[PDB]
């Protein structure tokens, strides 16, 4: 074809999103999501793949968006770690690895206009901004509420740098798509797992950041619906969980 | 045979890509100009689209902006001081070894997420005047969970199986390869989780971000004497990362860092450009315009 | 063999010196290497990332508002709507872009640079807009007559919200020094004016002022030259955290 | 073809081990990869230049 | 040749350093080399030794006493009869292993364990125990049916006096670090608990209290990794015999 | 030729056993999980039989635990003081060789019974302010039978045949290759017996355990000087065993050492395992469980 | 196949004996023996692994 | 076969072992006594072998197993040095080697319970423990008496730590055998000539330590038979002797 | 190989003396050399104008 | 808690329409039409 329809379907498990404004789908760093090869394994425990009941699309969070929010963000499988089948596998067992499909959707009318970044952010390491007063503030280290945000996500106090100490102008580097409400209403990003081991535990350690930052602020004239919401739908992919035991709630 | 080999050793240039001879496009349906940054794609437009370029062949080098030699390049990643004076009379020090305590290191490594390098460590050694006299300094890697000294002379100093290194500050800087260290496939500068399970529920947070893949062990450094020198013997450390493979690029820091091991950053927000007065102003002089059209 | 004379440059240590050192641990074997995602072999590959541009780092504008080139409906036609020097090294725009923070990294720097502006009104709302780049010589165009005389692209808002101004690399030299300002304005890439060439026209109960998001990047020609330590981060003394 | 700037190759005893350890090897610089593709165009529906991207 | 330029690690000492030296003794002819039976190539090939395990490392009980697990017939069904972690390193009952006492050379560590329990009460003796490995998430479990959700075997007493958890390498890390206890606690393999999954049973003048004698070693997959010294031994300072 | 000979020398990566995978087996009769420690035999039990496993190709490296990687480390065997101020104003020393001196070395040696390798042995020599001036230093290895030194300047020092080495403190430490030196086929650091017939009556039982097999003579080291220097020398001996055989594995030491050459321990018997509360306690948070099951 | 972790073998001019008594040569590594049985399985009747050991 | 069979009978010389509750018998270090080969033989003088006369299980010492019994060790050939033939060839001659059979017999009812650990420790030093008090306690050098014991054995007085500060639960190391009353009666372990010097002087060294530790304690209800011994028989295999001369006892 | 002897003439610098050292920049390609007029390889050429 | 069943998001564009296949999960082969009392044994399910 040589272009991306804007049309589009994608089918996960006993789940089916359906948009008729894709801006075309990104495949993180070019790699599908695969079961962890016998090379790269190191447990020698049996993999369980629970397939379509882990596998499928879970609409988690829905955000309303306003002139002056300033973003969301999510920490992936913390978000998922006690919704669905998913969940249970994941507090059941120690070693954890999948890929996910993302998909925020956001629709307005053609007389809104504001636009979204939505990007991937593999290790988000959420920092805590110190008040200049004092050198050791308390808000050093950010409690567990803003690290592990869970199906609820967390609001962003200072975008500008992704509470990260990092440029958002430069986010761009990590996996994204933005959502203009001009061309698109959803952001898809099929992400493989990426990580220095080959399974983690689900519980300890957040694979991937899920941030929402509106760069372009929402702005509508008067009579038109100001509740504009934006809605998180993640889909496990190729998940594989191992070293049953007792189950664990973070 | 390996003569040959010797032979095709001198870095080779890669040029960057040529630019072909470009002419008018006058027809509708073409459109390289239009792009869709929503799509998350970069433009994939070319100079020889959008206007009429002449061919050049292009002899330019490329083979500097490599990870190889961006890192491969010794900077200070630790300060010891073998303090042996006034109230501090041990004459022994042990460093936990980290590279994250000096920014330009620090910034250039936080570019990747995980890394794979062996390294090569060396031992600048002087005094507060910046002489090298021949005192002789034991410097004796301790891995994660060797016991560390505890004193000037201890039994810790054997070394039956830890690695040490005796050289005299007199001596040029004692250097080392080291492989790559770590239980897990890479190194990892950003952990987005907690080393142990538990409910994390602390005033103070800090064990949040410390994966133990990355903590190497200590470096522990003395004076090879018997009793105090009265001279303190600062030991700067620098490691050139090599054999280096990097994943997932990030943002380059904007803030100024404030402790060791934890991305944070202060209330006041430095932005990332330098301000100017406002949009449409720029600082370039130019010419005179021969019609002021 | 036996007899050697040691030449000038012994017992020094150039840190950039690429040698060999004994190794610490015999018949250490490292860590099987699993395959990860997104394997970065070259930093002219980060270049070719859009980032977006801090046009607006203006005294006043803060945050995420530093990103966003305001666009409106204008009583008067041919009023400039923004300006920016396209010199990834300078203090400036091309900051905030992992191109610009990579340059600054390396002395020389050559080859096309690329600016993507995506429109981010309603639907409703159309307009045309000359992007022009003047070469080096010249100020910054007063007025969009004396702009269009240089490399310019004429943007028409549709469906296709975005559009690419390719800088030409335009230069006496085969590379420009990063370092701009004082004599080293030798190496000035030039200026990139925005120039409304329509109105920006909506129709009733549409927002009549929306934003232009620049993306800086660099073309598959760009190359950089002779590593150095970068201006952009600085720690207070030699020993600090 | 080398960074000699001058006509000239001579005799290169250069990339030598002299440790049983090969971690112990000068850096290995003498392959260069210039793959950007995962990074600048990840989408599954890959996009001619002359298209218009969305339709 | 003879144009040299010495490099940094010049007239250093690593003693780590595989290197020659000059020999003190021109020509001389050590003795013949005789065959000695039980040479040993490798310390892997000693770790897979099995060795006893001190599960009664506590405070009262003393000498071989400590290499004991008592057992008795039980008034009530699923109490807890001993518990122990699995991980070499950690002070506990591995200490007292050979592959706990090699592990402590070496900073990392993988590879399936083992654990045999030979039971030695009467003959008439019989009795059914659970013994359950949990991964590294839980807590030691306080029921049994919490710990039977973990890989375990039930073992029944007849002729055949031992029995074998391979207790399997379930890390998500390819080495565990030796080193425990603080932020290290990243590396615990597990822990390892008995329950009675029905209860010890006696004929009359039987004797109704006996031992298990759990022996430690390590499988066929188990590798070490970077040699380092060893924290189980101590002299006052480093002038001393 | 030799050129392929120095293409295969860098130490190649031995691997580990690979898991295969496993089902489940519901038959009677085949009972891997049941042993007989009685036969003295080690279980032979597989992960594969006793429960479900997954194909692993395992890549970690055996490559380090050998007795060659173990015990090619140098560490400390002697401190010999040449004493040459206050009382002690001799200016030489002979130091008996023995590498049973120091724990670190002791007890990993004394993981064999029996043991054949060459040795290479450093001098790190300074002063009592870890200083190394131009003071030169004679070390001559004097064999057992070999007339030791009663004097600074004794005619013993002439060396026709005694290897000895002259090196000053000021320069990088003296090493030197040593060979398998010993009657016997292997050295013995366990000897059962007494090195004489008689009937060893003695109320202090010396002779037994000590076999002269083991015992290489003394290094005599001087100042090669004409009077007293006033000042005393310390030379650390460090040996790096190499070309290793090693026989017959025997249990690392848990005892503290109180003498060189007897193995010897308190009565204060200190336990293998640090102890803990009760048989049923292990120091493991862990996480909070989902379901109180 | 090295402990160099990345792609690379170079040329290996190492294990050089300078001196012509052989025991001044570098640690003999270059050969690895992994025999395990002589202290694990020193029994005269080998048990297989299938069979309950004493019948 | 693939199983080690629970009844088995050692014939040596004019002596036989029969045994019902054989737990498979050890060959140390997978190798079989043998006579020293011309090659690693240094001796000139052709060396006597007597066979059957010295070749034979001799029964020396036999020992009750009490609730606190702590456990006895031997020393080869020191056990054998004044028995038999294989005594006076030991004394007559200078030089000696032989490997030997060991077979531990211990016999108790059904309703008995106890677990010894028999042990050939090569270069067994036993050590002398010094009272904390003083650092040089008289009893800092083991007295001839415990050095070599004879036919009668020794006592161990801390066998925790196997009198020679090694812990007795690494002792699995060297060739071992239990013998549980559970399961089997008698532990036979067939050692090769271990000693860096193929021939010794059978009066002066002592290749081997025979330690018979009881590590769980014999227990039994009141009415069984209270009187449990432990008997030791060795039989010298492929015996040596070399350099006659007049008989030397120790 | 190893065993080496220092000549006289060691630790000397002779700025007349053509030899290597270590290069400061790794894997630096300079600017492409471009056709320029004029040439000169030899002083005797400027000698006979 | 109805996202965990067989869902379709479904968004408003140029088609109008959208198809809920209500896949055939059922213990038996066959559903008895009457349902209510002992006959909810065969109820389908709800679409929410
Ligand atoms: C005697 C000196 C020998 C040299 C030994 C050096 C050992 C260094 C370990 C490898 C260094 C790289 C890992 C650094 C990771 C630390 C970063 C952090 O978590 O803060
Ligand atoms: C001038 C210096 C030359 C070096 C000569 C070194 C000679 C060393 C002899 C070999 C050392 C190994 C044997 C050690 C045995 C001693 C142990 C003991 O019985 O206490
Ligand atoms: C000490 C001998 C080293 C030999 C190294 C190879 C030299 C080959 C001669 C040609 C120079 C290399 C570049 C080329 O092939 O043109
Ligand atoms: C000074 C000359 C030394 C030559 C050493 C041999 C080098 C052979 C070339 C190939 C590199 C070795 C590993 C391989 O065979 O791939």
């Amino acid at each position: 074809c040589g272009y991306s329809d804007r049309v589009a379907q994608l089918t996960v498990g006993n789940s089916t999103i359906t948009t008729q404004e894709a801006a075309n789908i990104v495949l993180s760093y070019g790699e599908w999501p695969g079961y962890c090869p016998s090379t790269d394994a190191t447990a020698v425990d049996k993999p369980t793949r629970p397939d379509v009941s882990v596998n499928r699309f879970y609409t988690l969070s829905t955000k309303s968006w306003k002139t002056e929010s300033t973003g969301w963000y999510w920490k992936f499988p913390d978000v998922l770690n006690d919704t669905g089948v998913f969940g249970q596998n994941a507090q059941f067992h120690y070693l954890y690895r999948s890929g996910f499909c993302m998909h925020v959707q956001c629709n307005a009318s053609k007389f809104h206009q504001g636009a979204l970044l939505v990007v991937v952010i593999p290790e988000f390491v959420v920092a805590a901004s110190s008040p200049a007063t004092k050198p050791n503030g308390q808000g050093l280290y950010p409690d567990f509420a803003h690290t592990n945000p869970g199906k609820e996500g967390q609001v962003f106090r200072d975008p500008y740098v992704l509470d990260a100490g990092i440029p958002l102008s430069q986010a761009l580097v990590f996996p994204h798509q933005w959502i203009n409400l001009r061309t698109n209403n959803c952001a898809t990003i099929i992400m493989p797992y990426v990580n220095a081991l080959p399974f983690d535990s689900a519980l300890n350690h957040s694979n991937f950041g899920l941030a929402v930052i509106p760069i372009s602020p929402l702005k509508y004239c008067n009579g038109a619906t100001t509740e504009v919401p934006i809605t998180l739908t993640i889909a496990p992919l190729n998940s594989e969980f191992s070293g049953l035991r007792q189950a664990i709630k973070q | 045979n390996a003569v040959s080999t010797l032979a095709d050793t001198t870095i080779s240039r890669v040029t960057a890509a040529n630019t072909a001879a470009s002419s008018h496009s006058l027809g509708t349906g073409r459109v390289p100009a239009l792009q869709a940054a929503e799509t998350g794609a970069s433009s994939n437009a070319s100079d020889e689209n959008l206007i009429e370029t002449r061919c050049v062949m292009n002899r330019n080098g490329v083979n500097e902006a490599s990870v190889e030699h961006f890192y491969s390049r010794a900077g200070l990643v630790g300060v010891v001081e073998v303090k042996d004076s006034g109230t501090s009379q041990d004459g022994y020090t042990v460093w936990p070894i980290d590279v994250m305590g000096f920014v330009q290191q620090r910034r250039k490594l936080e570019l990747s997420t995980y890394m794979r390098f062996d390294a090569e460590f060396t031992f600048v050694s002087n005094l507060n005047d910046s002489t090298t006299p021949g005192m002789l300094l034991q410097y004796m890697y301790v891995p994660p969970g060797a016991p560390k000294p505890d004193g000037r002379k201890s039994y810790q100093w054997q070394t039956a199986t830890n690695p040490s290194i005796f050289a005299k500050l007199s001596d040029p800087p004692p250097q080392v390869s080291v492989p790559f260290m770590s239980p897990a496939s890479a190194y990892q500068w950003f952990y987005d989780g907690y080393p142990t399970f538990g409910e994390h529920k602390q005033a103070t947070n800090l064990q949040y971000g410390q994966c133990p893949n990355n903590m190497m062990g200590h470096f522990a450094i003395r004076t090879v004497s018997e009793s105090t020198t009265g001279k303190n013997v600062h030991v700067r450390v620098y490691m050139r990362i090599k054999h280096v493979r990097a994943w997932v690029p990030r943002p380059f820091r904007s803030q100024a860092y404030m402790v060791k091991n934890y991305p944070t950053y202060s209330q006041t927000i430095s932005n990332t450009a330098a301000d100017r007065a406002s949009i449409t102003t720029t600082d370039y002089e130019g010419g005179v315009p021969a019609n002021p059209f | 063999g036996l007899p050697t004379e040691l030449k000038p440059g012994t017992n020094q240590f150039l840190t950039t010196d690429d040698g060999t050192s004994p190794p610490i641990l015999p018949g250490f074997e490292p860590t099987p290497l699993i395959h990860i995602p997104g394997e970065f072999t070259s930093l002219l590959d980060l270049c070719r990332i859009e980032t977006i541009l801090e046009v607006n780092n203006t005294t006043g504008t803060t945050g995420v508002n530093r990103l966003l080139i305001p666009v409106r409906a204008q009583n008067n036609v041919d009023q400039l709507c923004a300006s920016f020097q396209v010199d990834p090294g300078r203090n400036g725009p091309w900051q905030s872009t992992m191109v610009g923070q990579i340059c600054r990294y390396y002395t020389q720097w050559s080859g096309s640079l690329k600016v993507t502006f995506m429109f981010t009104g309603s639907f409703m709302a159309t307009g045309k807009m000359l992007i022009a780049y003047t070469p080096p010589g010249s100020a910054q165009p007063t007025t969009r007559e004396a702009a269009m005389l240089g490399t310019h692209i004429v943007w028409d808002f549709g469906l296709q919200s975005s559009v690419t101004l390719v800088i030409p690399w335009i230069s006496n030299t085969h590379f420009r020094a990063v370092k701009t300002g004082g004599v080293y304005d030798y190496y000035a890439t030039g200026i990139v004016t925005i120039w409304y060439q329509t109105n920006f026209v909506v129709p009733p109960d549409t927002p009549s002022e929306a934003n232009i998001i620049a993306l800086g990047a660099a073309q598959e020609n760009f190359t950089l030259k002779l590593c150095k330590d970068t201006d952009e981060i600085r720690q207070t003394a030699e020993y600090q955290n | 073809t080398g960074n000699i700037a001058t006509e000239g190759s001579t005799i290169n005893f250069t990339n030598i081990n002299y440790y049983k350890d090969s971690y112990a090897a000068s850096a290995s610089r003498q392959d260069f990869t210039q793959d950007p593709t995962k990074f600048t165009s990840p989408v599954l529906d890959a996009i001619k230049e002359a298209a218009a991207p969305l339709q």
